[PDB]
């Protein structure tokens, strides 16, 4: 299961590390009071891209 | 005439400082030395004040 | 006329001087070598007293040891409670620069006075109600600086037209009136037996008087510059100064001349005033720079410094059981020492 | 008992604290005045609006004291020092000149009025004089930088930039910044003088505070 | 104690030369800085002259300017002052003041009644 | 796993190999499943990727298209530097502020009405760079854990406190400037009577503004804790006045330098307009006007480093400006110094 239950160790561990880093995000950003941070312009949904283009380069190791 | 009349003072006012006797002041400041140990314990503020005497706590 | 009058009294000058020098024996430094000095003995801020505006000028003491009035330039008199720090009274005043006030030692009058050339007489006893001015003394031309209480009759004040004059407060004017000083006369304190006083004037001199006789009795000068603060030793034969040159000095009434001076090279502002402990052997005196001092009188050694104010002080006094001793200054602050 | 008097006094001191605070703000209410010289009818002809003479007016809803001392004796060094609450020092003139000097130079390096600030009043418009008293007057240039007053002869406006100028080489003779002169000439002119002190006591309470923010 | 003592004065016709020290004594003298004056008969008095502590600062009326110099020997505490180049109308009884306080500059002693800081008087004939 | 459970609920049995929940199945049935719901909002939706796995009679054989094919397609080393610039910036700036405040409690000849101002300017710093520290890292330490949102109800008493403490904070520069210029307005002044309706200006008005903003989107939209924004308005209620401070006080301190200027050219400059004028800045929050009066999310998005830095260290610029490099208070610790022997 190198890959079946790393799929599920894709998701996790990603998440992990996405919503670690949109908080991490809104953290500095909410401490402004002209640049608010939106929704819209959140990452994490692009971290969360950019996490399989490895993961899916450690399948062919 | 005006000038003479203070001028006048300084003459007879001067002359009775004179008159005045000349006490020797070693024995004259032993006086004020007898009379500080004479009253040294009535002093409050040269030996310090216990909470209860004083009343300004 | 005028050449030999000043040719016989430089010879009646050196008629007292050098027989001033017939009693000089040796010094009160060399006769006090033996005895242990105070110590460094320090008091503590014990009240602090909020009630003015403006620079308080002068304050005096009661003779209850409870009360003390005080005044400033914003004008007015009021007469705080040393032990509960609640004000008895609060005066308004016609003029505004109160330069000295005063306290009688029956309780039921009090008094001031300033560039205004008239001396108010204030009354305490008040069978309707508040206080009210009973009369004013207009028998001067230049200004008061001090001025005291014998009874609840006669007053002596200072003058800024150079005459110490007493004054009767049925008859509302002088009784007598002393003409021996050259310049302003600055402070005057009473005996101990109310029978005779001196005065502290600008020409580094000061003259002892007597209120019945009206004379003028003897003349200290060993200053350097003009005096400001001046009083009596308790027992009634000594009294010491202070002028605009850091000296304080020490005199005798039967000697004569000077006994002890106080200095030290670190003080160069001028003394404003002076007071005695209960039982003589501290001497306590205020200077221009924010400060107090309290000096032994006998070794001419610094014992005490009392460093809460902020700006000249301007008036002190020791109580007359010596319990406390409190300060005024420009800050409109009065400090309570013990 | 012992405490019938605590409802008393505190009820008594309350009462005089609920009044001086009437007074605590109305001492902020004026700005008082001291008025000197040596001379009479330059004095007394700002008595337009005893020990010491009192008067008292308001302007633009602002109510001022001034403090001229009438029946006092000559020698000034001790019933000056009671003068540094003033907020402004009102000098007028009236061989006076010279001996004025003085005067105002001895106000400017004294200990206690260190802080204070000195306006000052040109009366007595005099040329005989003038040379007869200093003799480098004859050096001076009429400053046109200052505009004169129009409509004058070029000898009567120069020797009143003359002393105007002798002030002001004594008053910013190392004076630090702490205080600052006022030099104004109104020589037995019917006319205000008080607008030209209404603004220029504003001026001198304006360069407090900018001193008081370390900005001057 | 305060004493102010001179020694001067004297006939002069216009163009003649003298001199004046200030012999006093009492107290410090390095600490008080010294000036002198004049009256004319039928004026007031008025400043001419002073000098400073140390001896630095030096001023004079404007009528009598660089005719007149002012020193003093701090040591044997004198006040020297030359008079040179007279001039008819300066007769007048001159006096040595002191100013009042030490330490400061500041001085209020030109007044007749009595400052009790001017010396006996000298007298002066041009 | 609530899909499992809306999933187990709802050849081969049924088995959950925690992608896809595979149907009870036979023999060889090519079974086509796709990517589950998480990959529809990355593509558009002509990009739905579909997988296959046969069921054979040894249960399920290797899934062949792979994951992979079908579910297919550094800001954390930038992050936690500028966090830590602005954790070292309030910090630095607040034990510096206690030993600003702690000054100008005692020594009461300082004591004017005008150093009353500073102190309510000080806990104003004091309340901003707290309302950082002890509430915002523990209620991002919470979100740090839970791998989701929280939405709590004391996630608000972070929020909301946030929004008061810096709301006030912008006042109080502006009523700095105010009071200033206020003293070079007339001669008369009832200066205690213009102080006290000050103090609840600055403190009372943030007070109903942070309020509104509470009770008009708690009734309108409780999105999570309280910390997105995803409106267009009711931040002008909050960064309304905000920026209407900055708006007036920038041109209060233009009013001071056209008199301290009308004061500078006196008959008895530019070195002296200098170090006047620098010194003013941080005092009134002038520094805030560029970024108050640019825009955000198009012309540079990275300048948080030079905005962060300048308002971080402002507490610390302000007890060094107006409470230690003080010409009087430091000849007056000099004195008290000097009464220590």
């Amino acid at each position: 299961c190198d890959a079946t239950c790393q799929f599920r160790k894709a998701i996790d561990d990603c998440q992990k590390q996405a919503h670690h880093s949109n908080v991490l995000q809104t953290s500095v950003q909410t401490t402004a009071t002209f640049t608010s941070m939106d929704t819209s312009q959140l990452p994490g949904n692009s971290v969360f891209k950019e996490c399989m283009k490895q993961k899916k380069k450690e399948f062919k190791a | 005439t005006a000038s003479i009349a203070q001028a006048r003072k300084l003459v007879e006012q001067l002359k009775m400082e004179a008159n005045i006797d000349r006490i020797k002041v070693s024995k004259a400041a032993a006086d004020l030395m007898a009379y500080c140990e004479a009253h040294a314990k009535e002093d409050p503020l040269l030996t310090p004040v216990p909470a209860s005497e004083n009343p300004f706590r | 006329e005028l050449d030999q009058l000043r040719q016989e009294a430089e010879q009646l000058k050196n008629q007292i001087r050098d027989a001033r020098k017939a009693c000089a024996d040796a010094t009160l430094s060399q006769i006090t070598n033996n005895i242990d000095p105070v110590g460094r003995i320090q008091m503590r801020t014990r009240r602090t007293l909020r009630g003015h505006l403006a620079k308080i000028y002068a304050m005096h003491w009661g003779t209850d040891s409870r009360l003390l009035v005080s005044a400033s330039q914003d004008g007015k008199l009021i007469i705080w409670d040393s032990y509960t720090t609640n004000k008895v009274h609060a005066i308004p005043l016609r003029s505004s620069w109160v330069m000295t006030c005063a306290y009688a030692p029956s309780g039921n009058y009090v008094a001031c006075g300033g560039l205004d050339n008239i001396c108010s007489i204030y009354n305490l006893k008040t069978r309707e109600g508040n206080v009210r001015v009973s009369r004013e003394l207009a028998g001067h031309t230049g200004y008061l600086s001090c001025c005291r209480f014998l009874d609840d009759n006669q007053i002596v004040t200072s003058s800024g037209d150079t005459t110490c004059a007493l004054w009767d407060i049925e008859t509302g004017q002088q009784t007598t009136t002393f003409t021996g000083h050259t310049g302003d006369v600055m402070s005057l304190s009473l005996a101990p037996d109310t029978r005779l006083f001196v005065s502290g004037a600008c020409d580094a001199s000061a003259k002892l008087w007597d209120v019945r006789e009206g004379m003028c009795r003897q003349t200290f000068t060993g200053h350097e510059s003009d005096i400001n603060a001046i009083c009596f030793f308790p027992n009634g034969n000594a009294f010491a100064t202070g002028s605009d040159d850091a000296t304080c000095r020490l005199f005798d009434l039967r000697a004569d001349q000077e006994l002890m001076t106080y200095s030290h090279d670190n003080i160069i502002c001028g003394i404003t005033s002076v007071s005695f402990s209960k039982s003589g052997r501290l001497l306590l005196a205020g200077y221009d720079d924010f400060n107090c001092n309290v000096w032994d009188a006998l070794k001419a050694d610094r014992a005490g410094v009392l460093a809460g104010h902020d700006n000249r002080v301007s008036c002190l006094g020791v109580t007359d059981d010596g319990m406390a001793v409190a300060t005024g200054s420009w800050d409109s602050f009065l400090k309570i020492w013990n | 008992d012992q405490r019938n008097e605590e409802k008393a006094q505190r009820e008594a001191n309350k009462k005089i604290e609920k009044q001086l605070q009437k007074d605590k703000q109305v001492y902020r209410a004026t700005h008082r005045l001291l008025l000197l010289g040596a001379g009479e009818s330059g004095k007394n002809t700002i008595v337009k609006q005893s020990g010491i003479f009192e008067t008292k007016f308001q302007v633009d809803k602002v109510n001022f004291h001034m403090f001229d001392v009438g029946a006092q004796r000559d020698e000034r060094r001790k019933w000056i020092q009671c003068f540094n609450d003033v907020t402004a020092i009102i000098f007028v003139v009236a061989n006076r000149l010279q001996a004025a000097l003085k005067l105002f130079d001895s106000i400017w390096n004294n200990k206690w009025l260190r802080d204070t600030s000195v306006i000052l009043f040109l009366n007595k418009q005099d040329k005989s004089k003038i040379e007869d008293y200093f003799p480098e007057f004859a050096r001076y240039t009429t400053p046109e930088d200052a505009t004169p007053e129009p409509g004058e002869d070029p000898r009567v406006t120069r020797a009143k930039y003359f002393i105007r100028d002798e002030f002001l080489r004594i008053s910013t003779a190392s004076g630090d910044g702490r205080h600052y002169c006022y030099p104004h000439f109104t020589c037995a002119v019917d006319t205000e003088n008080i607008r030209r002190v209404f603004n220029d006591c504003r001026d001198i309470i304006q360069r407090m505070h900018l001193r008081q923010y370390e900005l001057l | 104690q305060v004493q102010l003592q001179e020694s001067g004065g004297g006939l002069v016709q216009p163009g003649g030369s003298l001199r004046l020290s200030c012999a006093a004594s009492g107290f410090t003298f390095s600490n008080y800085k010294m000036n002198w004056v004049r009256q004319a008969p039928g004026k007031g008095l008025e400043w001419v002259s002073d000098i400073s502590q140390s001896g630095a600062s030096i001023s004079y009326t404007g009528s009598v300017k660089g005719r007149f110099t002012i020193s003093r020997d701090n040591a044997k505490n004198t006040l020297y002052l030359q008079m040179n180049s007279l001039k008819p109308e300066d007769t007048a009884v001159y006096y040595c003041a002191r100013c009042p306080a030490p330490f400061t500059r500041d001085c209020f002693d030109v007044t007749s009644t009595t400052y009790a800081y001017r010396g006996q008087g000298t007298q002066v004939t041009v | 796993k609530k899909e499992q459970a809306m999933c187990l609920e709802k050849g081969c049995p049924g088995m959950w190999d925690n992608i896809t929940c595979w149907k009870p199945a036979h023999v060889g049935e090519m079974v086509l499943v796709s990517c589950p719901e998480l990959f529809r909002i990355f593509n558009p939706d002509q990009d739905m990727g579909v997988v296959s796995r046969n069921c054979t009679e040894d249960g399920w054989s290797e899934p062949f298209p792979h994951y992979f094919d079908a579910c297919g397609f550094d800001q954390d080393y930038y992050y936690l530097s500028v966090k830590a610039l602005y954790t070292v910036g309030y910090s630095l700036s607040l034990v510096a502020l206690l030993l600003a405040m702690v000054i100008l409690c005692r020594f009461r000849k300082l004591h004017c009405t005008r150093n009353f101002i500073h102190m309510n300017l000080f806990v104003s710093f004091m309340l901003r760079a707290i309302s950082v520290f002890i509430k915002d890292w523990i209620l991002y330490a919470e979100q740090d854990s839970n791998h989701c949102f929280i939405s709590t109800v004391e996630c608000k008493a972070v929020m909301v406190f946030f929004h008061y403490c810096v709301v006030s904070n912008y006042f109080w520069l502006f009523i700095e400037g105010l009071y200033l210029f206020t003293l070079l307005v007339e001669t008369f002044f009832p200066e205690r009577r213009y102080f006290y309706w000050y103090t609840i200006i600055g403190w009372g008005a943030p007070l109903v503004f942070v309020t509104v903003w509470a009770t008009l989107r708690l009734y309108f939209d409780d999105t999570g804790c309280w910390d997105m924004n995803d409106s267009t308005a009711l931040w002008w209620v909050i960064k309304g006045p905000v920026v209407g401070s900055i708006m007036v006080n920038f041109v209060l301190f233009i009013g001071i330098i056209v008199i301290l200027v009308q004061k500078l050219q006196s008959p008895d400059i530019y070195l002296r307009l200098a170090r006047s004028t620098l010194l003013l800045i941080p005092l009134f929050g002038i520094h805030y006007t560029v970024f108050a009066f640019s825009p955000e999310n198009v012309s540079k998005r990275e300048r948080l480093v030079f905005e962060l830095g300048l308002g971080s260290f402002q507490g610390f610029v302000v007890a060094v400006l107006y409470c230690f490099l003080n010409g009087e208070v430091q000849a007056e610790i000099k004195r008290k110094w000097r009464s220590w022997k």
